DNA sequence: GCGCAATCAGCTGTGACTACCT
DNA sequence: AGGTAGTCACAGCTGATTGCGCT
């Protein structure tokens, strides 16, 4: 069995999160199972470098007004 | 100058906030003016601010001026002395006007007058009412190249010498530096020395009370100065070139951006100026109306400024063209005269007053700052909020509806990253279901559309596909100008397609619908002329944007041109009955077809 | 929580003596809705029950949703009760006694609310409604600053055990001060008769460790509710249980007086707003706001950038960031809107909708960022040789209430940690029993 | 087929902006209108593809 | 065979992406 | 440890060539 953290999300988040586990954008292959087309499986111990590339990614294209 | 929490704060700067309220107006240490606009004397408080100061933003409630040396120097140019800005500035500040603005206020009016330049006999001179400044301006290296030869002493009268005519430019650029900035003043009520010619409008044409405004502060004093006007493409701005023509009385040359542009100057001429043929000629290499011997003339830029071999009636017309003065000369679409080239041709040929005529006057390489001594100051700049309350603009309800990318899409989106995902967003299946369905309801309803889509590439497949004309640009002349001429009286075909051919000013029909796909990175320019073919809720525009990628920060990026301009952008992310009816690219199976012949462009 | 929610949750008994005050019944009466209104109206002079379905026959059938409302509100607060009318039927009648008190309130009778104004003559050291005004906002600005820590701000022992009681701040470690929560920002967002009123109930919840008496402090405050700004009334005649909460409210700026000893009270704007604009709003995610007082600049702090800071007025921006900011901070979008919508300038009022719907909806969309992703921990079941064996194993997982995602396209489950060993011990006892 | 044009609706129509919105619907007023004030003030500010 | 219109070469504007020195 | 001339896309213009039409 596997134990984890499910994330559920859109459709274009979980591809982004597929290139990020194949082009090793966090050095390892931790996103490891696939369930659903919006739902994947992560080890929990490296959720935060996930959160800081999705906020990256938010924020590249965002154009902040500041 | 605290930054508590990170706001300039000026509380103890400017405290004088007397009894107690009444004067809607608020001034800044370094610079800014903050107008409210819901007060009783805001249409003198809104004058008096255009006359001194342009804007920055036109909101609804709120009104933001710049203090800048530019707006300080086009005040002073107008009958408003110091102390009389300076008296009503105080008369309305609620706050006490601070001791960094009044110096900077007499700084910059002080130098107004003192150097003049002038033209006469197909000869620049500059004249200064002091002599001094003349000696004091004599060590600085750059002007001493421009007399020839070193002009001794140029003994008249009052001391003026004469100055390169190719070196305009630089000690045009040196003496703001210097600040001893140039006036260009034209007294056309006296020359006899210059052929003024028989031009007079109809006494039918009327114009709004805005245009009256503009005319008037381009004529403040009997004399007419080189400035800037900026209108809507809608509303009247050939009118005002016209009306400034007749009234210069004198001849008139008008340079316009394409070769199309000519004809529709031509037309207004025709239109609003009573000119016999004879002497309006159009100088496009294209029937060579025998310019020669002309009291109006009409050209296009990129032929004056060649760098290559001309032709040789044209090299004729051009010999024949840069041997006599010009009256108010007019410069269309001047917001791209900071050019390679194109700045030389203000250069290339001789005239008294320049005025320039645009709609969007922002640009990116902030080379804008160099159009204030290229040409003159910004003299109007409309309120196009008011502009539109009062009926004369049509009110566009400004939408920004985006669509998610396709998961079929966004793979390759994020997969590649050497300029080859622009197709990508460009093409995304959403999107083109969502531009499907805006087509097919406003085709219901009866509304003209014109769909904007660069990379014309991907605009192939997009009007094919629906069957609808479009514009590749480099197709003919007489295609497009058939195109154009029959889709407003046609109720068969209403919607055509547009590949940044109309980034211009062209001869467009009335239009309602305007939906754009696509189009450059951060061109404000272009996204504001876009939306000025559809102004002339009696009409609105859509622009498509794909989540997650560039193109939404690039829509964020140009949007604020329109919001310092007073438009809303509203967000729209579902579009009601969008599985109502049947769509292209229903299934996967299409959208997945369509990554290989999108990918099918392997320009390496 | 809201005047109707309290009054549902208590007790009958409770409820009837809150009606034995004229004062009360008509604050109860104002906050029914519009057809119940009507209906006690009709009510009023009536000594026998009517028919249910004679009451229900008013309203048309359309509506009759509303009526149930209405009818369900009311018998929940108790205003009527149901009587076993002769005949099988049954008959509604209004309560006596608060029937009797609402006709005193309104036709009259009976001795006044207060006992007297005039057995002390006029006031040696009488203020005036500004003066009343300034001190009650200087008073809630002291608790709102003593809430967010500044040293300047000195208040009570006894008010900063109430907001701990309340959750706004924590004391992690005794003798230091103790710092604000998110519930605290939420509480600053809220508006001011917000924040009084569930200020007021976490006081009447705790009233009980005091042992003070919820009836009569519930009737002092509708009494208060219902006074005429800028006169005041007799201290005198009201229990010393009563004085301690006069002396709390006085502390809270509610109300006025002079000194502890004093007989005479007034009754501020606050107080009267207890029983229920300066920010200009720009489509370029601007504000404007005419104020100067430090309270207002932080709160517009809270969720915008600050740009400039006039003597009289402040410019700041609301960009992504800022907002982003805040919500990290604790506090959502819907308070934030409102929070605008209530400090509204007048000269926004004419606009439909007050807030332009683009500011709103960029709003809710950029709190909607920071929850794109969603995270729950658990166990995944992928080892599955049998449909059959799937389908057991996830209605058992349905049966313990641990199961978080379910695909039985491919026999995928996902259970909650906690679960976990309860179901791996029933499929081990499934195998043993195979 | 049919089960194709499911599921790519499915895809498109509730991709990023449904997933929380329609969760919010589920938990919202519910019931009538505030005022027809409200209602006014939206259909003027609705576009003319919205009000169909 | 001559004349008009279609076509391309060369240059330029606009906006954005990319490889070596303070 | 952080910024601008080539380069690319897509349009414009003018300066020639260059096959097409013939009561």
């Amino acid at each position: 069995v596997l134990k984890g953290v499910l994330i559920e999300c859109d459709p274009a988040m979980k591809q982004f999160l597929l290139y990020l586990d194949e082009s090793n954008a966090l050095g390892k292959k931790f996103i490891i199972q696939d369930i659903d087309d919006t739902h994947v499986f992560v080890i929990a111990e490296l959720v935060n470098v996930l959160q800081e590339r999705v906020g990256e990614l938010m924020d590249q294209n965002a154009f902040s007004l500041t | 100058k605290v930054d508590e929490y990170g706001a300039k704060d000026y509380r103890l700067q400017m405290p004088l906030k007397d009894d107690h309220t009444s004067r809607p107006l608020w001034v800044a240490p370094d610079g800014h003016i903050f107008l409210e606009a819901f007060s009783p004397v805001y249409k003198y408080a809104q004058d008096f601010l255009v006359a001194i100061a342009e804007p920055v933003c036109r909101p609804t409630h709120v009104h933001e001026y710049k203090l800048t040396a530019y707006s300080l120097y086009a005040a002073v140019s107008v009958g408003l002395q110091t102390s009389d800005i300076t008296e009503y500035l105080r008369k309305l500040s609620k706050t006490g006007v601070p001791d960094g603005i009044m110096q900077f206020i007499k700084l910059c009016t002080v130098s107004y007058g003192k150097v003049k330049l002038v033209l006469k006999h197909n000869r620049y001179f500059v004249e200064s009412c002091h002599p001094d400044v003349i000696q004091h301006l004599l060590q600085d290296p750059v002007i001493r190249e421009c007399r020839l030869r070193n002009s001794e002493g140029e003994a008249t009268e009052t001391v003026s010498f004469e100055v390169k005519q190719e070196m305009i430019e630089e000690l045009q650029k040196r003496c703001i530096h210097l600040e001893y900035p140039l006036l260009a003043e034209y007294d056309f009520r006296n020359d006899s020395v210059n052929p003024d010619i028989n031009i007079d409008l109809k006494p039918t044409a009327v114009l709004r009370p805005y245009q009256e405004k503009s005319l008037r502060k381009m004529f403040g004093n009997g004399r007419a100065r080189s400035g800037v006007i900026v209108l809507p493409c809608g509303a009247g701005k050939s009118l005002v070139g016209v009306t400034a023509a007749c009234t210069v009385r004198k001849r008139c040359l008008v340079l316009g951006n394409s070769a199309v542009s000519v004809e529709q100057w031509k037309a207004q001429f025709k239109m609003w100026s009573t000119i016999d043929d004879s002497q309006i000629c159009r100088f496009t290499s294209d029937a060579k109306d025998k310019p020669i011997g002309c009291s109006v003339a009409i050209s296009t830029y990129s032929m004056l400024g060649h760098t290559t071999k001309r032709s040789w009636e044209a090299e004729r017309v051009m010999e024949w063209l840069k041997t006599q003065e010009w009256g108010l000369m007019i410069l269309d679409e001047v917001h791209t005269i900071p050019a390679k080239m194109f700045r030389r041709v203000l250069t290339i040929v001789q005239a008294h007053c320049k005025l320039g005529l645009t709609a969007t006057l922002v640009r990116e390489d902030d080379k804008i700052v160099d159009l204030n001594f290229l040409i003159g100051p910004k003299l109007y700049e409309a309120n196009w909020m008011e502009l539109q309350n009062n009926g004369y603009i049509a009110k566009v309800q400004c939408a920004e509806v985006w669509c998610p990318m396709s998961p079929e899409f966004y793979r390759e989106y994020v997969a590649i990253k050497t300029k080859k995902r622009i197709l990508l967003y460009t093409m995304n299946p959403n999107k083109f279901r969502a531009c499907q369905f805006l087509i097919k309801f406003h085709e219901r309803r009866n509304d003209k559309i014109i769909v904007f889509a660069d990379n014309v590439f991907a605009l192939k497949e997009y009007a094919i596909r629906l069957n609808k004309p479009y514009i590749y640009g480099p197709t003919s002349q007489g295609e497009r100008m058939q195109i154009l001429q029959n889709f407003k009286h046609n109720p068969k075909i209403n919607t055509i397609f547009i590949s940044k051919v109309g980034d211009t000013s062209f001869d467009l029909p009335e239009a309602n619908v305007l939906i754009q796909i696509s189009s450059h990175g951060g061109s404000r320019r272009q996204e504001a002329q876009r939306l000025g073919r559809v102004l002339r809720y009696n009409a609105f525009f859509y622009s498509l944007v794909s989540q997650d990628t560039q193109e939404m920060a690039y829509s964020t990026k140009r949007q604020r041109f329109l919001v310092d301009q007073g438009y809303s952008f509203k967000v729209i992310t579902k579009l009601a009955g969008m599985e109502e009816e049947d769509l292209a690219f229903s299934t996967k199976e299409e959208q997945q077809q369509l990554l290989q012949k999108v990918l099918a462009a392997t320009d390496l | 929580r809201n005047l109707q929610e309290f009054l549902g949750g208590l007790s009958p008994g409770v409820l009837d003596r809150l009606y034995g005050h004229p004062a009360t019944c008509l604050a109860v009466f104002r906050e029914l809705p519009s057809l119940a209104k009507n209906w006690v109206m009709r009510m009023l002079f009536l000594e026998q029950p009517l028919p249910q379905a004679a009451v229900a026959l008013w309203v048309k059938k359309e509506f009759s949703k509303a009526q149930e409302e209405s009818t369900g509100l009311l018998s929940g607060l108790r205003i009527w009760h149901t009587q076993l009318l002769p005949g099988g039927l049954q008959g509604l009648i209004l309560n006596p006694i608060f029937r009797q008190n609402l006709r005193i309130a309104l036709l009259g009778g009976g001795k006044a609310w207060s006992d007297d104004t005039s057995q002390l003559g006029p006031d040696k050291h009488a203020r005036d409604v500004p003066s009343l005004d300034k001190y009650a906002e200087e008073r809630w600005e002291v608790v709102l600053h003593f809430m967010v820590g500044s040293p300047s701000a000195a208040v009570s022992q006894d008010l900063a055990q109430l907001l701990s009681q309340a959750g706004l701040m924590k004391s992690t470690e005794p003798g230091e001060p103790p710092c604000i929560t998110s519930a605290g920002f939420q509480f600053l967002l809220l508006d001011t008769p917000a924040q009084l009123w569930y200020f007021m109930l976490q006081y009447l919840q705790t009233a009980q460790s005091r042992g003070m008496d919820l009836v009569e402090i519930l009737s002092f405050l509708f009494q208060l509710s219902f006074s005429t700004l800028g006169k005041d009334y007799s201290v005198e005649g009201m229990s010393d249980s009563l004085l301690n909460f006069l002396q709390h409210l006085r502390e809270f700026g509610l109300v006025f007086q002079r000194k502890r000893k004093s007989r005479r009270y007034y009754p501020t704007r606050l107080a009267i707003n207890l029983s229920s604009g300066f920010i200009v709003v720009e489509t370029n995610y601007r504000l404007y706001a005419y104020t100067e007082s430090e309270l207002q600049i932080a709160l517009i702090a809270l969720f915008s950038e600050m740009l400039y800071r006039f003597p009289n007025m402040v410019v700041a921006q609301v960009t992504r960031e800022s907002v982003q900011q805040a919500i990290a901070s604790g506090i959502t979008a819907q308070q934030i809107i409102h929070f605008l919508r209530t400090r509204a300038h007048p000269v926004m009022l004419k606009q439909t909708p007050v807030l332009p719907p683009t500011i709103t909806d960029q709003i809710r969309l950029w709190e909607l960022e920071r929850d794109r992703l969603r995270f729950t921990e658990g166990v995944l079941y992928n080892q599955f040789l049998s449909q059959v064996d799937f389908e057991l194993l996830l209605a058992h997982a349905r049966e313990l209430g641990v199961l978080v995602f379910e695909n039985s396209a491919k026999r995928l489950m996902v259970v909650t940690p906690a679960g976990h060993s309860d179901v791996k011990r029933f499929w081990k006892r499934q195998k043993h029993s195979s | 087929g049919t089960s194709s044009q499911a599921e790519a609706a499915r895809i498109l129509a509730a991709s990023w902006p449904q997933n929380r919105e329609d969760e919010e619907k589920q938990k919202l007023k519910g019931g009538p209108k505030k005022t027809k004030r409200e209602k006014k003030a939206a259909a003027s500010h609705l576009f003319p593809f919205e009000k169909l």
